[PDB]
Protein backbone atom coordinates (compact mmCIF):
# COMPACT_ATOMS: atom_id res chain seq x y z
CA UNK A 1 0.00 0.00 0.00
CA UNK A 2 1.42 3.41 -0.95
CA UNK A 3 -0.39 6.61 -0.86
CA UNK A 4 0.18 9.03 -3.76
CA UNK A 5 -1.83 12.11 -3.02
CA UNK A 6 -4.77 13.62 -0.37
CA UNK A 7 -7.04 16.11 0.37
CA UNK A 8 -6.93 19.38 -1.20
CA UNK A 9 -7.46 22.62 0.71
CA UNK A 10 -7.25 26.49 0.20
CA UNK A 11 -7.89 28.45 3.23
CA UNK A 12 -8.18 32.05 2.77
CA UNK A 13 -8.08 34.21 5.90
CA UNK A 14 -11.23 36.60 4.75
CA UNK A 15 -13.24 34.11 5.45
CA UNK A 16 -11.68 31.85 8.10
CA UNK A 17 -10.26 34.96 10.10
CA UNK A 18 -13.01 37.36 9.50
CA UNK A 19 -16.71 36.59 9.06
CA UNK A 20 -18.72 39.47 8.06
CA UNK A 21 -17.37 42.51 9.57
CA UNK A 22 -15.37 45.06 8.61
CA UNK A 23 -13.25 45.90 10.99
CA UNK A 24 -11.33 42.79 10.82
CA UNK A 25 -10.34 43.20 7.33
CA UNK A 26 -9.20 47.01 7.70
CA UNK A 27 -7.32 45.31 10.82
CA UNK A 28 -6.02 42.31 8.43
CA UNK A 29 -3.99 44.64 5.80
CA UNK A 30 -0.91 44.49 8.32
CA UNK A 31 -1.26 41.18 8.15
CA UNK A 32 -1.99 41.19 4.45
CA UNK A 33 1.34 39.68 3.39
CA UNK A 34 1.45 36.58 5.71
CA UNK A 35 -2.14 35.93 4.15
CA UNK A 36 -1.09 36.30 0.76
CA UNK A 37 2.01 33.84 1.59
CA UNK A 38 -0.25 31.00 3.07
CA UNK A 39 -2.68 31.12 -0.15
CA UNK A 40 0.16 30.72 -2.35
CA UNK A 41 1.49 28.06 -0.24
CA UNK A 42 -1.64 26.18 -0.31
CA UNK A 43 -2.11 26.66 -3.80
CA UNK A 44 1.82 25.32 -4.96
CA UNK A 45 0.81 22.24 -2.59
CA UNK A 46 -2.75 21.90 -4.54
CA UNK A 47 -0.18 21.87 -8.04
CA UNK A 48 2.10 19.24 -6.26
CA UNK A 49 -0.45 17.03 -5.35
CA UNK B 1 -8.00 45.90 -11.14
CA UNK B 2 -11.75 46.20 -11.00
CA UNK B 3 -12.84 46.34 -15.01
CA UNK B 4 -11.50 43.34 -17.12
CA UNK B 5 -10.85 39.66 -15.50
CA UNK B 6 -7.94 39.85 -18.08
CA UNK B 7 -6.80 43.30 -16.13
CA UNK B 8 -7.31 41.73 -13.02
CA UNK B 9 -4.85 38.72 -13.74
CA UNK B 10 -2.46 41.22 -15.08
CA UNK B 11 -2.67 43.17 -12.22
CA UNK B 12 -2.80 40.31 -9.42
CA UNK B 13 0.63 38.95 -10.54
CA UNK B 14 2.50 42.51 -10.86
CA UNK B 15 3.43 41.61 -14.52
CA UNK B 16 2.01 43.22 -17.32
CA UNK B 17 2.31 39.36 -19.39
CA UNK B 18 0.30 36.27 -18.82
CA UNK B 19 1.15 33.00 -19.96
CA UNK B 20 -1.37 29.77 -20.21
CA UNK B 21 -2.64 28.41 -16.93
CA UNK B 22 -5.55 29.53 -14.20
CA UNK B 23 -4.79 31.53 -11.75
CA UNK B 24 -6.55 32.38 -8.54
CA UNK B 25 -7.63 36.68 -8.95
CA UNK B 26 -10.28 36.94 -5.95
CA UNK B 27 -13.23 35.64 -4.21
CA UNK B 28 -16.76 35.71 -4.60
CA UNK B 29 -19.32 35.96 -1.95
CA UNK B 30 -23.16 36.31 -2.24
CA UNK B 31 -23.84 39.42 0.15
CA UNK B 32 -27.08 39.24 2.38
CA UNK B 33 -30.04 40.98 1.21
CA UNK B 34 -33.17 40.82 3.57
CA UNK B 35 -32.96 40.66 7.14
CA UNK B 36 -35.77 39.11 9.56
CA UNK B 37 -36.40 38.55 12.66
CA UNK B 38 -38.87 35.63 13.97
CA UNK B 39 -39.97 35.79 17.69
CA UNK B 40 -42.75 34.38 19.95
CA UNK B 41 -46.42 36.02 18.24
CA UNK B 42 -48.36 34.95 21.90
CA UNK B 43 -46.63 37.94 23.21
CA UNK B 44 -49.80 40.26 22.67
CA UNK B 45 -50.24 43.52 23.14
CA UNK B 46 -51.09 44.52 27.20
CA UNK B 47 -54.30 45.73 27.78
CA UNK B 48 -53.26 49.30 28.60
CA UNK B 49 -55.11 50.76 26.13
CA UNK C 1 2.70 -23.88 -16.96
CA UNK C 2 -0.44 -25.57 -15.73
CA UNK C 3 0.72 -25.66 -11.94
CA UNK C 4 2.06 -22.27 -12.03
CA UNK C 5 -0.95 -20.79 -13.65
CA UNK C 6 -3.27 -22.46 -10.78
CA UNK C 7 -0.34 -21.15 -8.27
CA UNK C 8 -1.05 -17.53 -9.64
CA UNK C 9 -4.60 -18.15 -9.59
CA UNK C 10 -5.06 -19.06 -5.65
CA UNK C 11 -2.77 -16.53 -4.60
CA UNK C 12 -4.86 -14.07 -6.44
CA UNK C 13 -7.52 -15.76 -4.66
CA UNK C 14 -5.49 -15.70 -1.37
CA UNK C 15 -5.07 -11.71 -1.73
CA UNK C 16 -9.00 -11.02 -2.65
CA UNK C 17 -9.55 -12.93 0.10
CA UNK C 18 -7.53 -11.22 2.58
CA UNK C 19 -8.17 -7.90 1.35
CA UNK C 20 -11.80 -8.59 2.22
CA UNK C 21 -11.31 -8.96 5.97
CA UNK C 22 -8.40 -3.19 6.70
CA UNK C 23 -5.45 -0.71 5.11
CA UNK C 24 -2.92 1.03 7.16
CA UNK C 25 -1.20 3.44 4.49
CA UNK C 26 -4.45 4.88 3.07
CA UNK C 27 -6.19 5.54 6.49
CA UNK C 28 -3.87 7.62 7.96
CA UNK C 29 -3.35 9.51 4.95
CA UNK C 30 -7.15 10.73 5.76
CA UNK C 31 -7.18 10.43 9.25
CA UNK C 32 -4.59 13.05 9.84
CA UNK C 33 -6.37 15.34 7.47
CA UNK C 34 -9.66 15.31 9.00
CA UNK C 35 -8.13 15.75 12.87
CA UNK C 36 -6.18 18.99 11.45
CA UNK C 37 -9.61 19.87 9.69
CA UNK C 38 -11.39 19.46 13.12
CA UNK C 39 -8.52 21.25 14.68
CA UNK C 40 -8.93 23.81 12.38
CA UNK C 41 -12.73 24.41 13.11
CA UNK C 42 -12.14 23.88 16.87
CA UNK C 43 -9.73 26.70 17.04
CA UNK C 44 -12.86 29.28 16.03
CA UNK C 45 -14.02 28.45 19.52
CA UNK D 1 -13.20 1.71 -2.66
CA UNK D 2 -15.46 0.56 -0.25
CA UNK D 3 -12.47 -0.89 2.22
CA UNK D 4 -11.57 2.91 2.95
CA UNK D 5 -13.89 5.35 3.91
CA UNK D 6 -19.79 20.58 8.26
CA UNK D 7 -15.95 21.26 7.43
CA UNK D 8 -16.76 23.21 4.45
CA UNK D 9 -19.30 25.48 6.59
CA UNK D 10 -16.91 28.25 7.38
CA UNK D 11 -15.11 28.92 3.96
CA UNK D 12 -12.37 25.28 4.36
CA UNK D 13 -13.34 24.60 0.43
CA UNK D 14 -11.86 21.35 -0.88
CA UNK D 15 -10.47 21.53 -4.68
CA UNK D 16 -11.72 18.85 -6.57
CA UNK D 17 -8.64 16.38 -8.63
CA UNK D 18 -7.65 17.15 -11.63
CA UNK D 19 -8.12 13.54 -12.47
CA UNK D 20 -11.26 11.34 -11.71
CA UNK D 21 -11.14 8.13 -10.05
CA UNK D 22 -12.62 6.47 -13.38
CA UNK D 23 -9.67 8.38 -15.37
CA UNK D 24 -6.99 6.58 -12.91
CA UNK E 1 -40.48 33.94 6.41
CA UNK E 2 -38.47 33.60 3.20
CA UNK E 3 -36.86 29.99 2.56
CA UNK E 4 -34.37 29.08 0.24
CA UNK E 5 -32.31 32.30 -0.25
CA UNK E 6 -29.49 34.05 1.09
CA UNK E 7 -31.20 35.99 3.79
CA UNK E 8 -29.55 37.26 7.76
CA UNK E 9 -31.64 36.08 10.73
CA UNK E 10 -31.23 36.78 14.20
CA UNK E 11 -32.83 33.71 15.92
CA UNK E 12 -32.42 34.55 19.79
CA UNK E 13 -28.76 32.65 20.02
CA UNK E 14 -26.72 33.84 17.06
CA UNK E 15 -26.34 36.39 13.79
CA UNK E 16 -25.90 33.70 10.71
CA UNK E 17 -26.67 34.59 6.64
CA UNK E 18 -27.14 31.51 5.16
CA UNK E 19 -30.54 30.16 3.05
CA UNK E 20 -33.66 27.92 5.47
CA UNK E 21 -33.68 24.36 3.12
CA UNK E 22 -37.06 22.77 4.52
CA UNK E 23 -35.51 19.66 6.54
CA UNK E 24 -36.74 15.74 6.75
CA UNK E 25 -35.69 15.31 10.39
CA UNK E 26 -38.19 15.97 13.31
CA UNK E 27 -36.62 17.77 16.46
CA UNK E 28 -37.50 16.83 20.45
CA UNK E 29 -39.49 19.06 21.81
CA UNK E 30 -37.22 20.71 24.33
CA UNK E 31 -34.62 21.34 21.44
CA UNK E 32 -34.80 25.03 20.35
CA UNK E 33 -31.08 24.91 18.59
CA UNK E 34 -29.08 22.31 16.25
CA UNK E 35 -25.58 21.04 16.19
CA UNK E 36 -23.12 18.99 14.14
CA UNK E 37 -20.21 17.34 14.13
CA UNK E 38 -17.89 20.70 14.40
CA UNK E 39 -18.72 24.19 15.83
CA UNK E 40 -20.78 25.70 13.14
CA UNK E 41 -24.53 26.15 13.39
CA UNK E 42 -26.50 23.89 10.90
CA UNK E 43 -30.16 23.29 12.23
CA UNK E 44 -32.62 25.76 14.01
CA UNK E 45 -36.48 25.76 15.09
CA UNK E 46 -38.59 28.18 13.79
CA UNK E 47 -40.48 29.73 16.88
CA UNK E 48 -43.57 30.27 14.32
CA UNK E 49 -44.99 27.39 13.29
CA UNK E 50 -42.26 24.78 15.06
CA UNK E 51 -40.87 24.63 11.81
CA UNK E 52 -37.36 22.52 11.10
CA UNK E 53 -34.63 24.07 9.06
CA UNK E 54 -31.28 23.91 7.41
CA UNK E 55 -28.30 26.14 7.27
CA UNK E 56 -26.09 26.24 4.58
CA UNK E 57 -23.81 29.12 3.42
CA UNK E 58 -23.68 30.78 -0.16
CA UNK E 59 -20.36 32.06 -0.35
CA UNK E 60 -18.29 28.97 -1.41
CA UNK E 61 -15.30 29.28 -3.35
CA UNK E 62 -13.82 32.09 -5.24
CA UNK E 63 -12.71 33.37 -8.55
CA UNK E 64 -10.72 32.02 -11.08
CA UNK E 65 -9.79 33.74 -14.68
CA UNK E 66 -8.71 31.28 -17.38
CA UNK E 67 -6.18 33.06 -20.08
CA UNK E 68 -4.64 31.52 -23.10
CA UNK E 69 -1.79 33.46 -22.95
CA UNK E 70 0.16 36.73 -24.51
CA UNK E 71 0.01 37.37 -28.07
CA UNK E 72 -2.50 34.49 -28.77
CA UNK E 73 -5.87 35.96 -27.78
CA UNK E 74 -7.32 38.80 -25.63
CA UNK E 75 -10.95 37.46 -24.10
CA UNK E 76 -10.52 35.51 -20.98
CA UNK E 77 -13.12 32.87 -18.87
CA UNK E 78 -14.05 33.18 -15.67
CA UNK E 79 -14.51 29.94 -13.63
CA UNK E 80 -16.50 29.96 -9.83
CA UNK E 81 -15.09 27.03 -7.93
CA UNK E 82 -17.72 25.35 -5.80
CA UNK E 83 -21.00 27.58 -5.91
CA UNK E 84 -24.01 26.25 -7.47
CA UNK E 85 -24.80 28.32 -10.75
C1 LIG F 1 -36.99 8.86 14.50
O1 LIG F 1 -37.29 9.98 13.64
C2 LIG F 1 -38.05 9.63 12.47
C3 LIG F 1 -38.19 10.89 11.65
O2 LIG F 1 -37.11 11.78 11.88
C4 LIG F 1 -39.39 9.03 12.88
O3 LIG F 1 -40.10 8.62 11.72
C5 LIG F 1 -39.18 7.83 13.81
O4 LIG F 1 -40.43 7.36 14.28
C6 LIG F 1 -38.30 8.23 14.99
N1 LIG F 1 -38.03 7.07 15.83
C7 LIG F 1 -38.43 6.99 17.11
C8 LIG F 1 -38.06 5.72 17.82
O5 LIG F 1 -39.05 7.89 17.65
C1 LIG G 1 -49.16 32.50 16.01
O1 LIG G 1 -50.51 32.99 15.80
C2 LIG G 1 -51.37 32.04 15.14
C3 LIG G 1 -52.69 32.75 14.91
O2 LIG G 1 -53.29 33.16 16.13
C4 LIG G 1 -51.51 30.79 16.01
O3 LIG G 1 -52.33 29.85 15.34
C5 LIG G 1 -50.14 30.19 16.28
O4 LIG G 1 -50.26 29.07 17.14
C6 LIG G 1 -49.20 31.24 16.90
N1 LIG G 1 -47.87 30.68 17.08
C7 LIG G 1 -47.40 30.21 18.24
C8 LIG G 1 -48.32 30.31 19.42
O5 LIG G 1 -46.27 29.74 18.34
C1 LIG H 1 -28.73 24.50 -8.44
O1 LIG H 1 -29.99 25.18 -8.25
C2 LIG H 1 -30.99 24.82 -9.22
C3 LIG H 1 -32.19 25.69 -8.94
O2 LIG H 1 -31.81 26.98 -8.50
C4 LIG H 1 -31.29 23.33 -9.13
O3 LIG H 1 -32.22 22.97 -10.14
C5 LIG H 1 -30.01 22.52 -9.30
O4 LIG H 1 -30.27 21.14 -9.09
C6 LIG H 1 -28.94 22.99 -8.32
N1 LIG H 1 -27.69 22.27 -8.54
C7 LIG H 1 -27.02 21.65 -7.56
C8 LIG H 1 -25.75 20.96 -7.97
O5 LIG H 1 -27.41 21.65 -6.40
Amino acid sequence: ILPVSMTKTSVDCTMYICGDSTECSNLLLQYGSFCTQLNRALTGIAVEQ
Amino acid sequence: CALDPLSETKCTLKSFTVEKGIYQTSNFRVQPTESIVRFPNITNLCPFG
Amino acid sequence: QKLIANQFNSAIGKIQDSLSSALGKLQDVVNQNAQALNTLVKQLS
Amino acid sequence: FNKVTAQKFNGLTVLPPLLTDEMI
Amino acid sequence: LVKNKCVNFNFNGLTGTGVLTESNKKFLPFQQFGRDIADTTDAVRDPQTLEILDITPCSFGGVSVITPGTNTSNQVAVLYQDVNC
